[PDB]
RNA sequence: UAUCUGGUUGAUCCUGCCAGUAGUCAUAUGCUUGUCUCAAAGAUUAAGCCAUGCAUGUCUAAGUAUAAGCAAUUUAUACAGUGAAACUGCGAAUGGCUCAUUAAAUCAGUUAUCGUUUAUUUGAUAGUUCCUUUACUACAUGGUAUAACUGUGGUAAUUCUAGAGCUAAUACAUGCUUAAAAUCUCGACCCUUUGGAAGAGAUGUAUUUAUUAGAUAAAAAAUCAAUGUCUUCGGACUCUUUGAUGAUUCAUAAUAACUUUUCGAAUCGCAUGGCCUUGUGCUGGCGAUGGUUCAUUCAAAUUUCUGCCCUAUCAACUUUCGAUGGUAGGAUAGUGGCCUACCAUGGUUUCAACGGGUAACGGGGAAUAAGGGUUCGAUUCCGGAGAGGGAGCCUGAGAAACGGCUACC
RNA sequence: GAUUUCCAACGGGGCCUUUCCUUCUGGCUAACCUUGAGCUUGGCGAACCAGGACUUUUACUUUGAAAAAAUUAGAGUGUUCAAAGCAGGCGUAUUGCUCGAAUAUAUUAGCAUGGAAUAAUAGAAUAGGAC
RNA sequence: ACCCACUCGGCACCUUACGAGAAAUCAAAGUCUUUGGGUUCUGGGGGGAGUAUGGUCGCAAGGCUGAAACUUAAAGGAAUU
RNA sequence: CGCCCGUCGCUAGUACCGAUUGAAUGGCUUAGUGAGGCCUCAGGAUCUGCUUAGAGAAGGGGGCAACUCCAUCUCAGAGCGGAGAAUUUGGACAAACUUGGUCAUUUAGAGGAACUAAAAGUCGUAACAAGGUUUCCGUAGGUGAACCUGCGGAAGGAUCAUU
């Protein structure tokens, strides 16, 4: 028997899946960005919460410690390379304020729309 | 067969330790050799990783040494006199380690006569000069000289007949001779 | 269990081997030889995954059986020969030898050496006394015994095996200012000098060695290897001579280069 | 006890023999071996009359291994003493220590005098009996 | 991502539980079920029972080839290529499956073998083996049986076998064969006995013993075994050799002998050169196999300290017949009551002994939480037990081996 | 001018303050009266060791060695994304070059090092107390 | 024996709440979400049930230890109309 | 014109006791019987080597009449050995069988005495007000039933007040 493979869930079910305001927020986001059933919305929320918690833990550490420093630079570099992080503002603090808006912006359909190649999110 | 495990042995606290594994090959045990006095016959026994053991039985002759003077010769076993373990080995007249046993002492007497030129209490100029040079050492203590005059000596066995396959011993002398003489005379 | 094992799964293999995690199900179990299998480097994995002159076990077996490899003198034919540390391995003609030496990351390097480097070698002794008929002999880390050594040779020294006549060309006394390769432990592949070794009367001697760039770290005496004098190493060091350069600035250096 | 030669056999140091034809003092030569690890053999062991093949000072038993201290609680059992070990067990859950004790039997040479209460130090040695595996190498009397 | 809510009530505030909620390498089931990658899968109750198939055999240039097999030699008339079967040497003690038993037991962290064994690969490592040693002696390499095969068959049947004829070993069983010196013994001989010798035997390992050593803090002065070295024997003699560990009766060496006598090449394939002299005379590599020990590795075996669920509606347990230690001996490869004969009465325990259950193999780990914490872990990695319950044993370095046997259910 | 003359905070080392803050047999003597005119042989055995006279135990804490993988966090990487995996990238590609395959986690028990802040143990009292 | 002033050790009493408590009330029920003085015992929804059984003491009635199966969504405490 | 209790009747389920020298499963061992392998005491079928040794006599070398020297198909007999099976005197491992003892889990059992479940059963009104005899807690009796009574105690009383 070979070594088992590693798999992890890419989404996180919210603690309260039965309420009004959250549902309104998600439904509006899906409608105005052209998405399928909101499994990817939950996935994006999961990854955003993960990186936000990582950034909070990094900010907890004291300044000039290489432990904190090199992970902070690596995370900032990866996030700004992805593009959800604004190039002008990168101080390990704007990551704690970034929302799912930029992550959904970086999708192929929204990029095509805002470039002007399909004229519609669904198209 | 016989096993040397500790699982069957009761624990220090006194609890009956339940069995865990069956008896293993590497921890087996064989029967006592019980080397009697009789016709020479040794059977080889295969041991873990080779190294066949010489299971002696009914030995005829063995080697005995004279640590006080330092000569070793082959003498004949006569009989066990007393065993510090217990008396039934002597009663059976069987040979074990650390057992006091009479020996022929005949080649020892021949060596003394041919090497020192004097008798132990009952021609060649090279022999005479050798004895003269080796003088001032012919004195022998009372117990050993009396035993030599009477014949058979007392020897204690050092080798293990079951493992070695042969009997090797040394003549008693001094404090151990006196102690063992007292023990055997107190009868 | 009830006898020595003859197999080893591909999870318990040493991490310094640097082998593919799945790559099937099994891993090459080294055969009995000079070095221990846990700190070994078999020719199978070395020529299949670390140097890339073959594809699979059949090919590498064919390359060893063609009398092309000349491991430590004799040609050798076993694919799972346990080639350890500080051992030269001649590869037929055109002079590639690549003596096995640990890198700074703890694994093994492929640093190429020259003809004289392959001709000579250094081995650390571990046990010395006289044997049958009173012939003194030294047992090196490789495992070879050399009869009638220099009387000045003592425990924890390093001798120079010529590999042609089987005698000691020279020896290095274990004292201060000796280059150490640190064989084993968390400091694998490090290079340092001897400054002070603790007595450690109970056992497990350790020495607080010092890297060139003022890095002081202590390693057990059983995990040291005298490779030469100060500033004058007796072996061809690979790139990154035990620098142990820190993570952030080595990343900075690699991005600057790229 | 006082007389070393009390058993049926003639116990003596193996391979140790004194010439019956000589006069030199002490007659039988007493072989002694240094214990090591900063342990000093007592003066009584040098001139003692016992044999005690299990004693490291005058026997083949080595004191290789670890050294641990203890307090003697029983001396009735012959040629040996039982020491009580006091150690604290830490429970990570409660962040408080647990009082625990262990009784390990050890072997004491006749040269050392041990009572109920004094401190002893015992080092590892080869299995002497079923349970005892340590030998007394130093005693601090109270 | 340190959070809630509905419910006793005409109505209020508390304790309190029930339910809703989310997750589960946690399962089972119902409704459906287009596509890529990936993957668990008779563990939960029965470690219950199994029809039928397969899963351990193996040949290189280099152990044995008269197959009544296949062909070819043109290098060969003793043999050469391939090659069934078989003998021989190894492997079958690896791997795979399950977690029944097991609660200081396994196991994990961490130690020791100065208390043991070890095929295998790697590196070294036998000038002595004729012992009335002038015949008792093939060392140009010697003895014997046997497998396959050819004929007789028995049985209904099985990896069933008996008689006849043969034949080979890297099959069994024997066996000698190379310079010397030094050192020990006996000892003629000369005896001028300061005293010196012809001569002979002994002189490698493996085993059994016993002894001497195996050293190794500084420094002086009168005398003795026979003057020892060499001399006015007044006496000078200083030089003196010894490895390792914290530790040794350590490694090692020398003596006196011992061995139903251990080894010290009666083996195999290629290539073809030199010395004379023209003798199949004498010297000549690559290796393979095998071999006596030591080291390394593969390891195995015990072993130091700590750590394991719930129960006192388990308070004393063990100690006849082994229990806690010693003395001496047997067996093991080794230390050890592992067993034996004697002696002493001892050993653990409210700091949870001992007994009971575990629907408990342990660990590495998994699920779930601000922190703490709770539950699970048979299962892809390590270690441990098992081949239906026991118990015994051969071979084998390594097995109480079960796809190895014997005995009872 | 990132640096020296630095003025302030911060933890460290040695010495004097009755405070040996374990010490004796030898190699060299260290801080050296060694004297050379200020490199000239010996200022005081630790400035370097061999060693030996003794070490009350601790509980605790700091650091460190050793701590097999997968698995946990997590670096790098266009497996088309991702689950992943441990590759790949760049060419003059007729010849080839080449970065990587990290870094941390390891409770408790065991081993070594600085502390006597806190919590116990014993010393000398009809003195056989120490010099 | 009385009266004035002080003090220690007790039975206690009255107005208030710096505070506690769900309230009734408490100078201790306070110094407990600003959570840690030392220490023993008892309880985890109401019934079953202080029952059965296993032990133990007692002449006896009974005393000590002490469940499980099963059932329910309310059993309760303080105050208000 | 509330709330609520107890006895009894009907229906189901749960648990306990219960005669049955209770029955089955597993663990441990009292004793007896006891297969088999192992180590030893013997055993000797059978095979087989060596030394002489008689042996009828071919043929040869000799005599050359007989007769002598040598092995050949063969069988009396005498020793010197080696392997050596069947069986088997003794010791230990002792599987397993019979008989019991002890411990852990289970369930059948006539009947007895309890608990619980319920929109609609009969009798009384015991408690919630001074519940119409003020309640509650121990102890001992009586009654179909809640309950009553004697003794002691408590207010959770219906009394914070007699200078």
């Amino acid at each position: 028997p070979r070594a088992p493979r590693t798999y992890s869930k890419t989404y996180s079910t919210p603690k309260r899946p039965y309420e009004s305001s959250r549902l309104d927020a998600e439904l509006k986001l899906a409608g105005e960005f052209g998405l399928k059933n909101k499994k990817e919305i939950y996935r994006i929320s999961f990854q955003l919460s993960k990186i936000r918690r990582a950034a909070r833990d990094l900010l907890t550490r004291d300044e000039k410690d290489p432990k904190r420093l090199f992970e902070g630079n690596a995370l900032i570099r990866r996030l700004v390379r992805v593009g959800v992080l604004s190039e002008d503002k990168k101080k390990l603090d704007y990551v704690l304020a970034l929302k799912v808006e930029d992550f959904l912006e970086r999708r192929l359909q929204t990029q095509v729309y805002k470039l002007g190649l399909a004229k519609s999110v669904h198209h | 067969g016989i096993s040397r495990d500790s699982r069957h042995k009761r624990s220090a606290t006194g609890a009956k330790r339940a069995q865990f594994r069956k008896k293993r090959k590497f921890e087996l045990g064989r029967q006592p050799a019980n080397t009697k006095i009789g016709a020479k016959r040794i059977h080889s026994v295969r041991t873990r990783g080779g190294n066949k053991k010489y299971r002696a039985l009914r030995i005829e002759t063995g080697n005995f040494s004279w640590a006080s003077e330092g000569i070793s010769k082959k003498t004949r076993i006569a009989g066990v006199v007393y065993h510090p373990s217990n008396n039934e080995l002597v009663r059976t007249n069987t040979l074990t380690k650390a057992a006091i046993v009479q020996i022929d002492a005949t080649p020892f007497r021949q060596w003394f006569e041919a090497h020192y030129g004097q008798t132990l209490g009952k021609k060649s100029k090279n022999a005479e000069r050798k004895w003269a040079a080796r003088a001032a050492s012919a004195k022998i203590e009372s117990s050993v000289e009396s035993q030599f005059s009477a014949g058979r000596l007392y020897a204690c066995i050092s080798s293990r007949p079951g493992q070695s396959g042969r009997c090797d011993g040394y003549i008693l002398e001094g404090e151990e001779l006196a102690f063992y003489l007292r023990r055997l005379t107190a009868k | 269990a009830r006898g020595p094992k003859k197999h080893l799964k591909r999870l318990a293999a040493p991490h310094h081997w640097l082998l593919d995690k799945l790559s099937g199900c099994y891993a090459p179990r080294p055969s009995a030889g000079p070095h221990k299998l846990r700190e070994s480097l078999p020719l199978i994995v070395f020529l299949r995954n670390r140097l890339k002159y073959a594809l699979n076990g059949r090919e590498v077996k064919a390359i060893l059986m063609q009398r092309h490899v000349k491991v430590d003198g004799k040609v050798r034919t076993d694919t799972t020969y346990p080639a350890g540390f500080m051992d030269v391995i001649t590869l037929d003609a055109t002079n590639e030898n690549f003596r096995l030496v640990y890198d700074v990351k703890g694994r093994f390097a492929v640093h190429r050496i020259t003809d004289e480097e392959a001709s000579y070698k250094l081995g650390k002794v571990k046990k010395v006394q006289l044997g049958k008929k009173g012939v003194p002999y030294v047992v090196t880390h490789d495992g070879r015994t050399i009869r009638y050594p220099d009387p000045n040779i003592k425990v924890n020294d390093t001798v120079k095996i010529d590999l042609a006549s089987g005698k000691i060309t020279d020896f290095i006394k274990f004292d201060a200012g000796k280059l150490v390769y640190v064989t084993g432990g968390r400091n694998l592949g490090r290079i340092g000098t001897i400054v002070h070794k603790e007595r450690h009367d109970g056992g497990f001697d350790l020495v607080h060695i010092k890297d060139s760039l003022d890095n002081t770290f202590v390693t057990r005496l059983n995990n040291v290897f005298v490779i030469g004098e100060q500033g004058k190493p007796y072996i061809s060091l690979p790139k990154g001579k035990g620098i142990k350069l820190s993570i952030a600035e080595e990343r900075d250096r690699r991005r600057a280069q790229q | 006890e006082l007389t070393v030669q009390s058993e049926r056999a003639f116990q003596k140091q193996p391979h140790i023999f004194n010439n019956p034809k000589v006069k030199t003092s002490k007659r039988t030569k007493r072989w002694y071996k240094n214990a090591g690890l900063g342990f000093k053999t007592p003066k009584t062991a040098i001139e003692g009359s016992y044999i005690d093949k299990k004693c490291p000072f005058t026997g083949l038993v080595s004191i290789r291994g670890k050294i641990l201290t203890g307090t003697v609680v029983s001396t009735k059992m012959h040629r040996t003493i039982v020491i009580r070990r006091a150690y604290l067990h830490y429970i990570p859950k409660y962040n408080r220590y647990e009082k625990r004790h262990k009784n390990v039997p050890v072997h004491v040479s006749p040269a050392f005098r041990v009572q109920v209460g004094d401190i002893v130090t015992v080092g590892q040695c080869r299995p002497i009996s079923k349970t005892v595996r340590f030998n007394v190498v130093k005693v601090s009397a109270a």
